[PDB]
């Protein structure tokens, strides 16, 4: 979704490479709202390369332009313009947030406003025309998804935009625990989730096909893409989210897509995380996992190859694909079938043949004790080399399907091109140390170790901790948010209660609106610049505390103490746990 | 200071699936190496039986649907690891699930051969369609921890056969904490085991023991 | 290696005898001379 | 006229290339310097 | 002459070598490195390389 | 002077092995020719003067040799 | 050493192992063993060992500045994929585990390999051939490692008490294995500031000299105060080395390693070096050092401070509202008053932050981190650069622990891109002078 | 049930007072979940016995301090908590030592009571400054483990009555650490090391056995609940 979206200065018609000066790659006063900021390349093409941002719109003459709702005399109307950047400078864009009065109004005794400077003042209110639709106008989609965003450095975040981009789609597909407004709408956007174009019920519901039947007597159905290798060797398999039964509106979600859960997007999966640094196993960045993650496939992938040959015209003969290979074993052969083409379902090793082929050969004038063997043995010296089709180096697999396209059967082909087969390899890729993992915070790393359940840091409940982060990269990378979610992570999975007691606490004054309790496993959202608020936070922490008994096992700091698995002893300070969605 | 009152294992209950246990009294400075051994013990080396692979007959390999099943292959794999299953047979047995028309499959369904049960029929595996119709054998083997499934081409399977990631493992959480004290302060443990219902917490208990008497020599 | 005998000592780098052929190319007269030993050739 | 070896600690070795190691300790750092 | 040819202004250094007749000695690594030969420093300087290594007579003597 | 015990590649020291060559660099010519030696012996002709290790490489052991100054050099 | 995995040992070694195995007779011809390692039969592993035994192999990362670039170890068959690659180390390679990737050759001939086991070996370059510095020296999570460990505590647990009257000191024990049983039970505390006769460690030169001036002592017992950890980081240094007893920061940590490589052979300070990274790394993660949103403190003079300033910048945007101010000027009078206004909330930052306090820590130790990184955390972000150059008279007011707000957001990216952008031909540009230093 | 692989117990003798031992091969990751539970049961399971309390004529309300001797009350403390004596009594034994002659007073001087052998004569005590006199009481009860001087409240109703550290278990060090082995049979498999340093008391084999001993049994707590399942030798 982010590719298309993407817009560039480079290519036929602009400038190219090198040629481009610095200036233009710093960001402009009247990119906002249109180009987002955050999201570009890290390398040499750094702002050169741009997204869209989200409610960004393109003019008829190729100006983009920005949606504003035009404010007068104070009060901000319903009207909403779509303003190209030169009309913007012309006038003064009032701040998304400002405060609101009753009917609307502006309250505030003076407003922010931006100028064509861009400048930014102040006035009474009286002199605002338009102000903004709301916030994230500069951000872009994948910019937008990244909770926290307010708290983390433009470089890390950079680095968590780009990163998402890089995840890949598990066999789970766990959607984010503490997500941000662009989940589910970013997901269907993509087109890889399945949506029902008509109001109606279920027919029927299979791994291959949804059927719908419609109020309007229409019928309606939809093929799902199962295990469909991707451009980049991704699993695009889809499944079914809906029951024979089941009603339907017009524009849900019938089925998820590789990423996708009940219609939101999901990079990653959930984890405990522990911030203790842990004998110098994660150091310098490094990770480490709990054996869990192995066991039960949760950081688990599919990857799908795309192997090829063909058998051309020679101007020595015909290239035949065929079983009879001129020396080998008849054991090399075994999972080959007649036309010599390796049988569905079969495994695949490094070296191990795929397609037989054979191409004629010209005067051998074989090696004299290469003639004296032929005799000896009685092995005729075969009259065409063999070029086969093999497994690449350091590759393996199952054989999933297979693809042939025939001269004899009409088809079509290249001239000279008789016969072409397409082999499909795949791959359940367990998660394994050396693999690069990484949350929304631009934090990066290899999984350097990964430990036994039994030993590991963890909970008095004796519930061990996935995964554990080093402490010393967190502070001076300045991207916090990573922390803040790391404790709403732990908010969202245990659920809380807001003190029903007198009234409502003075960290709620402002605050949510029947948040006040949450059950057990809950997602939580929170815009980018309009999210949860660090006094919020606090009162949060302290919260409902079962496990099963009623004790607690993270306090108002966000902290607990670990038992380490290999000594049996606590951990003599209190550490961070929580809850962080990290993308593979 | 010699004081002797030899230590006492003494048993309790919480829930079915989970029974706390008390030992008193040791020296200062004892329950905590002392538990995690145990526990170090308990998730680990607790053996008991699982399914190794599984073969479908529509189905050649793990990547495909079968026709009516609202799971593909590896959604449904993905399901029947959860089955928690114990065989009191050594050498592998096979059990069997064959099902027509609709309804939702469940491990009940599956028909468990001799001397071997599935102790949570209650799991959901697939929902099948009028069209859909599910048949598939299941291998179960017994062992110890957690073994990556056994690819055919290293065992003498052959081309239908499914193998799956197997896990042995009865115990399912466990903990621990310590009462000191500071007459001569004494301390005393007591640990939480639970399991998955294929044996009581006492079995799993005394098998560590069991296990973990055998390892000290001398 | 294959025999545990003792690695051999090294010859003339391929690209380098390329690279004599191609300044011979340009119409530029290069000569790898001995000491006393005037001109040597690459065969 | 060179000095102690850096990295030995003593005298300078008669093989050792100080041109190289010169020119590469003066590059290194220029990833550092700010411009 | 090859040693200012393949740091930079490879064209113009060549045609001004051609003209001067120039002969290069081999003497410095850059060159040496080139046509595979061993870098004039460290165990290629003439001392080292050159080194004869032998057993002592009371060495062999001992078996 | 006791250093502890230098595993493999470590042992010996070169601390100790530089006292019996002029650089870092002559020791390297000493022990390398030496060991292209032993090897000939095995298929100049001479040595292992020293206890052969189990499965010890010629290279390695002509470095002990050097240490227990059971050769002699002259550099050119 | 170095992790190798097993996969990629065995191509590199193909011929190598394809001899042994033949010599043996697991195979018959090169060609049986040609095949049988390529199949990956099982016997090949074993076979695989000897030949790798003590059979150095040179390690890159790329770009490769100085010659410490490029490093001999000793391979040691892996399970896994990826390279195990020594955490010293990372300083010369300029290596981080975010993913990088390194290149491994095998020298073949025995020139190449007595180069790499003389010449580059990991454990003989040890200082950087430039300022003569220790470079392998330990950093990060070893240095907070090490510093709780030397560090003293008041009023820990156990501490030396100077008893008087009823009681004998309290604060004595007989050996340093004492101290670890009262350690073990709750009794003592690694950073009290107990003292303990030593027989086995050696006194500073100044005590050494009043106490003994004999000699010194193998065996001849001394007592001195020291925290129980000071005593055991002792340990690592060598025996005959003098005892320091002091908390090590980093620098204190490179006077100490500094002086090593005057004093005592490399194969000593390779030795004493490793031991430092076992002890950093066992107390680094006992040191209780983490973060959270409760161990980030802002001031609380933080707003007086902020709406002070602000008044003296209204009464001089006051100033130049009146007309009489220069535009140049105003600019410049806002930038110096907002420039050490920020200079205040660090100073009042420092005064609260608690000396323990994880993040703080980590910056006083040297391990890692910046006072003006944690002054943008906490506090305020302060000035940001404009495009062009100039400073922009705005200030960020927040710190990104409140977070920042839309416009405070947009602002710092102008600045923020600018320095990325630099990094990009800041490498490519020190890269062409180097080439033409090395010329 | 279970059958694995043989482990084997060896020993290294650093010297007579410590040795090294390791387990090869142990099932992974066995080494970290036994090794900590040796370094207690060592340290604190086995019985000995040590000095509690003392009382030396000369000293009551003084603070530190000995005239007619070069080392001091604390300097004798700990001089004396080095002391190693077996005690077979089951309850607290008081000892003396009084020597007036000037000169070096050792462990040997000490007269036990019957049931008590001092196994360090050789040890230093004091150094008797020329004409002075030196009388020591010493309290000797079986323990186990590390026991902190204790003050009981009984400790202030005497007058002069020094309580001290006492070390009751012949081992005062011991350590651990584990790595891996098994070429390719196993693969990463734990081997056990660890370091103990015993009083002259007991060699290093056999506190080794005593902890085995005490820690076999106390495993026989859960395996006497069942006896199921099982493991092999």
């Amino acid at each position: 979704l982010t590719h298309k979206r993407r817009l560039s200065a480079l290519g036929p018609g602009g400038l190219s490479r090198e040629r481009a000066g610095l200036e233009v790659r710093d960001v402009h006063p009247s990119h906002y709202g249109r180009m987002c900021p955050i999201e570009t390349p890290e390398g040499p093409n750094i702002g050169l390369i741009g997204s869209l941002s989200v409610y960004a719109r393109v003019n008829p003459f190729g100006f983009i332009e920005t949606p504003y709702r035009k404010v007068e005399n104070g009060v901000v109307t319903d009207q909403i313009d779509y303003l190209t950047a030169d009309e913007e400078d012309r006038h003064v864009v009032a701040q998304a947030n400002s405060p609101t009065d009753e009917n609307g109004r502006f309250t505030e005794d003076r407003v922010m406003v931006r100028k064509k400077g861009g400048e930014v003042e102040f006035v009474s209110a009286d002199q605002v025309d338009y102000m903004d639709v709301s916030p994230r106008q500069m951000v872009s989609v994948a910019t937008a998804m990244i909770p926290f965003l307010e708290h983390d450095d433009a470089n890390r975040a950079l680095m968590g935009a780009n990163m998402q981009r890089q995840a890949v789609p598990l066999v789970r597909s766990e959607a984010p625990l503490v997500g941000t407004g662009m989940e589910l709408r970013a997901a269907i956007d993509a087109g890889d989730v399945v949506v029902a174009d008509k109001t109606g019920v279920i027919e029927e519901v299979s791994a291959d096909y949804i059927t719908v039947m419609a109020d309007d007597g229409t019928r309606q159905s939809y093929r799902l893409r199962k295990f469909a290798r991707s451009n980049h060797g991704t699993c695009a398999n889809q499944r079914p989210i809906v029951d024979a039964g089941q009603r339907v509106e017009a524009g849900q979600v019938i089925a998820d897509g590789p990423c996708t859960q009940n219609g939101e997007m999901a990079l990653g999966k959930n984890l405990l995380v522990a911030i203790m640094p842990w004998e110098g196993h994660n150091y310098e960045d490094a990770i480490i996992l709990s054996n869990r993650l192995v066991e039960e496939d949760v950081l688990t992938s599919i990857h799908i190859e795309e192997h090829e040959i063909d058998a051309r015209d020679t101007k020595l003969g015909a290239e035949e694909i065929t079983r009879d290979i001129p020396n080998v074993s008849d054991e090399v052969l075994a999972d080959l079938d007649e036309r010599g083409i390796v049988r569905i379902g079969a495994e695949v090793r490094d070296g191990d043949i795929l397609v037989g082929k054979v191409t004629p050969k010209g005067e051998t004038e074989l090696t004299p004790e290469e003639r004296l063997l032929r005799a000896i043995f009685g092995e005729k010296a075969r009259e065409v080399r063999d070029t086969s089709l093999k497994v690449p180096h350091g590759e393996s697999g199952k054989v999933i399907g297979i693809r042939v396209f025939s001269r004899e059967d009409d088809d079509e082909l290249p001239a000279g091109v008789n016969e072409l087969v397409r082999v499909y390899v795949a791959q359940k890729r367990k998660i394994s140390d050396g693999d690069k993992l990484a949350g929304r915070h631009g934090n990066k790393g290899v999984i350097g170790k990964i430990l036994p359940v039994e030993d590991m840091p963890f909970l008095p409940d004796g519930t061990p901790v996935d995964i554990i982060l080093n402490t010393h990269g967190v502070p001076r990378r300045m991207n916090i948010g990573q922390i803040l979610e790391t404790h709403l992570g732990w908010v969202a999975k245990a659920g809380w209660n807001i003190d029903v007691a007198a009234g409502v606490p003075d960290w709620a004054s402002k605050l949510p609106e029947e948040l006040y309790s949450a059950p057990a496993d809950s997602t939580v959202a929170t815009p980018v610049f309009d999210g949860a608020q660090e006094g919020e936070l606090a009162g949060l922490l302290g919260s409902t505390l079962p496990n099963r008994d009623g004790e607690v096992m993270v306090d108002a700091d966000g902290k607990s103490t670990l038992f380490d698995g290999r000594s049996g002893e606590p951990f003599p300070y209190p550490v961070t746990v929580g809850y962080m969605y990290i993308l593979k | 200071m010699l004081i002797s009152q030899r230590p006492t294992l003494s048993e309790e209950t919480v829930a079915e699936n989970r029974s706390r246990f008390v030992i008193e009294p040791l020296e200062p400075g004892f329950g905590y190496t002392l538990g995690n051994s145990l526990r170090r013990t308990l998730l680990s080396s607790i053996p008991g039986a699982a399914v190794t692979s599984i073969r479908i007959d529509g189905v050649l390999h793990e990547f495909t649907t079968v026709p009516g099943v609202k799971e593909d292959v590896t959604d449904i794999i993905l399901n029947l690891k959860g089955l928690v299953v114990s065989s009191d047979d050594d050498e592998p047995v096979t059990m069997y699930l064959r099902k027509q028309g609709p309804g939702v499959v469940t491990a009940g369904d599956i028909v468990p051969p001799a001397g071997v049960t599935v102790h949570n029929p209650d799991m959901h595996i697939a929902t099948l369609n009028d069209k859909g119709k599910l048949e598939v054998e299941l291998v179960v083997e017994r062992g110890r921890g957690y073994v990556p499934a056994v690819q055919n081409k290293a065992s003498g399977a052959e081309i239908g056969r499914i193998p799956v990631d197997s896990i042995y493992s009865p115990v399912l959480k466990v903990t621990y904490k310590v009462e000191a004290t500071r007459r001569t302060d004494f301390d005393k443990l007591i640990i939480d085991v639970e399991t998955k219902n294929s044996i009581s917490p006492r079995d799993a208990l005394a098998s560590a023991g069991g296990t973990l008497v055998e390892l000290f020599g001398l | 290696i294959v025999k545990g005998e003792n690695i051999p000592e090294p010859g003339i780098p391929e690209s380098f005898k390329v690279l004599l052929k191609e300044l011979q190319s340009l119409c530029l007269n290069v000569e790898v001379l001995s000491s006393d030993g005037a001109a040597i050739e690459m065969r | 006229c060179y000095g102690r070896s850096m990295a030995t600690g003593k005298l300078v070795d008669i093989g050792e290339a100080v041109g190289i190691v010169a020119a590469q300790s003066i590059g290194e750092p220029g990833t550092q310097l700010t411009m | 002459w090859l040693s200012a040819a393949s740091f930079q202004e490879t064209t113009r250094v060549l045609t001004d070598a051609a003209i001067n007749c120039r002969s290069d000695k081999l003497n410095g690594l850059k060159e040496n490195v080139i046509i595979g030969k061993l870098i004039p420093a460290g165990t290629g300087i003439s001392r080292y390389r050159n080194i004869q290594v032998q057993p002592t007579e009371e060495a062999r003597a001992a078996a | 002077s006791a250093y502890d015990t230098p595993l493999g590649i470590t042992n010996p020291p070169i601390d100790e092995l530089l006292s019996r060559a002029s650089s870092k660099y002559a020791l390297v010519i000493y022990a390398a020719k030496r060991a292209r030696q032993i090897n000939d012996y095995y298929n100049e002709y001479v040595g292992p003067l020293v206890e052969p290790g189990l499965q010890e490489k010629p290279l390695s052991i002509a470095l002990r040799e050097i240490h227990g100054d059971l050769l002699e050099h002259t550099e050119g | 050493q170095c992790g190798l995995p097993k996969l990629m040992a065995l191509e590199l070694f193909k011929p190598f192992v394809m001899k042994r195995l033949v010599d043996l007779n697991h195979a018959q011809n090169i060609k049986s063993a040609k095949r049988m390692v390529e199949r990956q039969r099982p016997q090949v592993w074993d076979v695989l060992e000897e030949v790798i035994a003590e059979h150095p192999v040179l390690l890159n990362r790329a770009p490769t500045l100085h010659r410490l670039g490029i490093q001999a170890f000793e391979p040691q068959l892996v399970e896994g994929k990826a390279i195990q690659l020594h955490p010293l180390v990372c300083e010369a390679f300029n290596a981080d585990f975010d993913g990088d990737q390194m290149a491994v050759h095998l020298p073949l001939s025995a020139e190449a390999q007595a180069e790499a086991r003389i010449l580059m070996l990991s454990s003989n370059n040890i200082l950087s051939p430039a300022s003569g510095k220790p470079l392998a020296m330990p950093r990060l999570d070893m240095v907070t490692g090490l510093y709780y460990l030397t560090t003293l505590v008041e009023g820990a647990t156990g501490e030396y008490q100077a008893a008087t009257k009823d009681a004998p000191e309290q604060g004595v024990y007989s050996s340093p294995a004492e101290a670890i049983m009262a350690m073990d039970r709750g009794a003592l505390s690694v950073r009290a500031k107990i003292k303990v006769r030593l027989t086995e460690l050696r006194p500073p030169t100044d005590l050494e000299a009043q106490l003994f001036e004999n000699g010194w002592k193998p065996g001849d017992a001394w007592t001195a105060e020291t925290t129980l950890g000071r005593v055991m980081f002792n340990e690592l240094l060598p025996k005959s080395y003098p005892f320091v007893n002091e908390q090590m920061h980093k620098k204190v940590q490179a006077r100490i390693i500094n002086d090593l490589a005057e004093r005592f052979p490399m194969i000593v300070v390779a030795q004493t070096v490793d031991k430092l990274k076992d002890a950093g790394f066992y107390w680094a993660t006992r040191s209780g050092v983490t973060v959270s949103m409760a161990d980030v403190l802002v001031p609380p003079q933080k707003q007086e401070i902020l709406e002070r300033h602000e008044a003296e910048a209204d009464a001089i945007e006051r100033k130049y509202q009146r007309g009489a101010l220069n535009h140049t000027e105003r600019n410049e009078s806002l930038v110096k008053i907002w420039q050490d206004a920020t200079e205040e909330v660090g100073k009042a930052l420092e005064e609260f932050y608690p000396a323990d306090n994880p993040i703080i820590t980590i910056v006083k130790s040297g391990a890692t981190g910046n006072l003006t990184q944690t002054r943008t955390l906490a506090g305020m972000k302060g000035l940001v650069t404009n495009p062009k150059g100039e400073f922009i008279p705005r200030p960020i007011k927040s710190s990104f622990r409140e977070g920042l707000t839309v416009l405070e957001y947009f602002i710092n990216t102008h600045g923020a891109r600018k320095g990325l952008a630099d990094t990009a031909l800041r490498t490519a540009d020190s890269g062409y002078l180097t080439r033409r230093l090395v010329d």
